[PDB]
């Protein structure tokens, strides 16, 4: 438990490496911002405090060194530090280039997604845009309460535009 | 009659190299004459002045914004970030050309922007990038002058240049104050200009300039 | 009454999903499509003050 | 070490307007009264005490007071003990005035 | 759907409309590009039967000096007080929609059902009588 001296071996849901593997630490964090009481004059009008919830563990590829001129994160292997349910797993990456197995290390750029299950890799020409990212959401959860709000109308079988 | 009219300034302070307030007081005017300059010399102001920045830059070996280089603190977007706000004074017309070919693991100032005779730097504390490995930099740049409420379109895609596209303000903001007084007989006014300026024009040179520009589009009316 | 429709029509904000775009933007399209990055970059997307 | 020196304290620009419609407004005497009244602990005790003060610079210099408003004249002597210039009276001027009367809004 | 717009259609067009008013106006504005000022300015000056075309504009700059702004300004002289009244819809800053300024009589009549069943010359009065 955090700051305690009580210890405890972890949950293993997955085969974990049995060798020395220089790999990177990542977090998954929230940055919450509640607003506290304000009590006397000059008290703190807001708060903050991380909320890491995930820590990835990505190895390098072949262990290279940090400042070596060919400096690229194995993406194959990452192994994920839960924090609700104390346990390591191993990630389950996907990889859409089409060249497969024989490519270019120097770049596939990598994609999370929710709540850090969904893991792809993708050549890094086709990044997306922050506003598109953002913007794909928005389309797509206010297309759902739209048409749910509208399921309710006499008239919402025979309809159309969206 | 008596006192014609005339204009004096009273507050003009420098903050630092890149602000410039100034206050002025214009002469007895008539009811409602007050409201009209102020409103004018406002529209005038806030976009009439030529503006010379940078408006490209062409980054060898990079091929997209979010791949910053090694030995650079600052990402591609972030040299870009930093080369928008310089501030450059000039009398240009059209374009120019400029490069920055330096190589050592140190700071970069607006000293190392290239520069033809009539573009000048105003501050020399700006900071552009900051080197850390032994790396060869070049960024060929693009200086550019239009007006106040200039629409340009992206272009030139072939070389890999990425638009910088930018504001063109020598002015940060204007404020246009009234008063008046009555001798019992005359309702005697009185205007205040507030003019902030970016430091490639002294905010007493936007008063001529911002008036002349004005002067300059409404006189074809006597043609 | 006026002072808070002000402010209320002040921080309003964009317009958020659907009533901004009219088609929906996975729309696998306009991505200057080749096998290299070599094209015509527009990228409007929003400015960056 | 603490990375945020000089981000908290960036001077924020454009404050020249507002640093006037304070002045005319009576801000700088409403800011002033609580900064006097901030360790004091009953407030009728303070306003009597500034009453009888002023009563007193009345008396004392008669035929002066009129203008003045001699409790702003006590108000301004005390406020003036510490730093903050405050000028005498809080008495206002009319820096650009070739008639009589401003029409006040 | 079908023939009429139904409750549901109506009430989902409520919410999208500024995105087909703007697709509307980008495509009007569009059009000014290949057709140019002297055409697109000329189905609100009627009586004039030029050739309202940047093809013989040139022709004509070639014949006399007058450039694509004499031309354009010489059409602009014969607009009538109304006709100009109704082309100012295409103001800068007034952008009416291109689809609402022209509607068919039938299709405006429409958003308030038609004429009034009780006739509308019971109420109309004269200024001048007593």
């Amino acid at each position: 438990p955090p700051d305690t001296d009580v210890y405890a071996i972890p949950k293993v849901l997955a085969p974990m490496p049995d060798k020395y593997i220089r790999c990177a630490k990542t977090d998954y964090g929230w940055y919450n911002v509640t607003e506290p009481p304000i009590d006397a004059p000059r008290d703190p009008m807001y708060k903050s405090e991380r909320e890491v919830s995930k820590v990835f563990l990505t190895k390098h590829y072949r262990n290279r060194r940090l400042n070596d001129p060919e400096f690229v994160l194995d993406f194959e292997e990452i192994y994920v530090i839960d924090s609700r349910t104390k346990s390591v797993t191993r990630a389950r990456v996907l990889v859409t280039v089409p060249e497969g197995r024989n490519r270019d290390r120097k770049g596939d750029l990598l994609v999370i997604r929710d709540n850090g299950n969904s893991f792809k890799i993708t050549h890094a020409s086709k990044r997306d845009d922050p506003t598109t990212v953002i913007e794909r959401e928005e389309w797509t959860r206010t297309r759902q309460d739209m048409e749910r709000h509208l399921r309710k109308l006499r008239d919402f079988s025979i309809s159309n535009w969206i | 009659s008596t006192q014609t009219l005339q204009w004096k300034c009273v507050e003009s302070r420098t903050d630092s190299k890149c602000l410039h307030y100034g206050r002025f007081i214009l002469s007895p005017l008539m009811k409602g004459q007050a409201d009209t300059i102020g409103i004018a010399m406002r529209r005038a102001l806030l976009g009439e002045i030529e503006g010379t920045c940078i408006t490209r830059a062409k980054s060898e070996k990079i091929p997209h914004e979010y791949s910053t280089i090694l030995g650079i603190q600052e990402s591609v977007h972030e040299i870009l970030m930093n080369l928008k706000e310089i501030v450059l004074r000039s009398n240009l017309y059209g374009t120019c050309e400029a490069s920055i070919c330096v190589r050592g693991p140190r700071g970069v100032t607006a000293q190392d922007i290239i520069l033809p005779p009539y573009v000048e730097i105003v501050d020399n504390t700006q900071h552009i990038a900051s080197l850390t490995e032994p790396i060869d930099l070049c960024i060929g740049l693009q200086l550019e002058r239009n007006r106040g409420y200039h629409i340009k379109a992206p272009n030139n895609f072939q070389d890999g240049s990425f638009p910088i596209d930018a504001l063109f303000m020598p002015v940060r903001n204007v404020n246009h104050s009234i008063h008046s007084y009555g001798n019992g007989n005359e309702k005697q006014e009185i205007l205040f200009l507030e003019i902030w300026t970016n430091g490639s024009l002294t905010p007493k040179e936007a008063l001529y300039e911002a008036s002349r520009n004005l002067i300059d589009l409404l006189i074809p009316f006597l043609h | 009454q006026d002072m808070l429709i002000g402010l209320y029509i002040l921080t309003s904000g964009n317009r958020r999903g659907i009533c901004a775009n009219r088609y929906n933007p996975w729309n696998h399209k306009t991505y200057q499509n080749e096998r290299i990055d070599d094209t015509n970059y527009k990228s409007m997307k929003e400015p960056f003050f | 070490k603490d990375v945020f020196m000089e981000a908290k304290l960036e001077r924020v620009p454009f404050l020249e307007e507002q640093m006037r419609k304070v002045n005319e407004g009576g801000g700088v005497m409403a800011g002033d009264i609580d900064r006097l009244m901030k360790s004091e602990d009953n407030r009728f005790a303070f306003v009597n005490e500034i009453a009888a003060e002023a009563t007193a610079y009345v008396n004392n210099n008669r035929d002066e007071y009129g203008h003045k408003k001699a409790i702003h004249h006590v108000l301004s002597n005390r406020m003036n003990d510490a730093g903050f210039a405050r000028p005498e009276a809080y008495l206002e001027t009319e820096p650009f005035s070739p008639g009589p009367t401003y029409l006040k809004e | 759907y079908g023939e009429q717009p139904t409750l549901t259609e109506t009430s989902l067009y409520r919410a999208r409309r500024h995105l087909f008013k703007e697709e509307r106006l980008k495509a009007e504005q569009e059009r000014l590009e290949k057709i140019g000022p002297m055409a697109f300015y000329s189905e609100w000056v009627k009586a004039w039967k030029g050739d309202t075309s940047r093809e013989a504009i040139q022709k004509h700059f070639e014949e006399t000096g007058e450039d694509e702004n004499t031309q354009l300004i010489e059409m602009l002289s014969h607009q009538t007080d109304r006709e100009y009244r109704i082309m100012m819809g295409t103001d800068i800053r007034i952008r009416r929609d291109p689809l609402a300024m022209r509607m068919r009589e039938d299709q405006i009549k429409e958003i308030w059902g038609g004429d009034p069943v009780y006739p509308t010359i019971n109420y109309i009065q004269d200024p001048d009588i007593v």
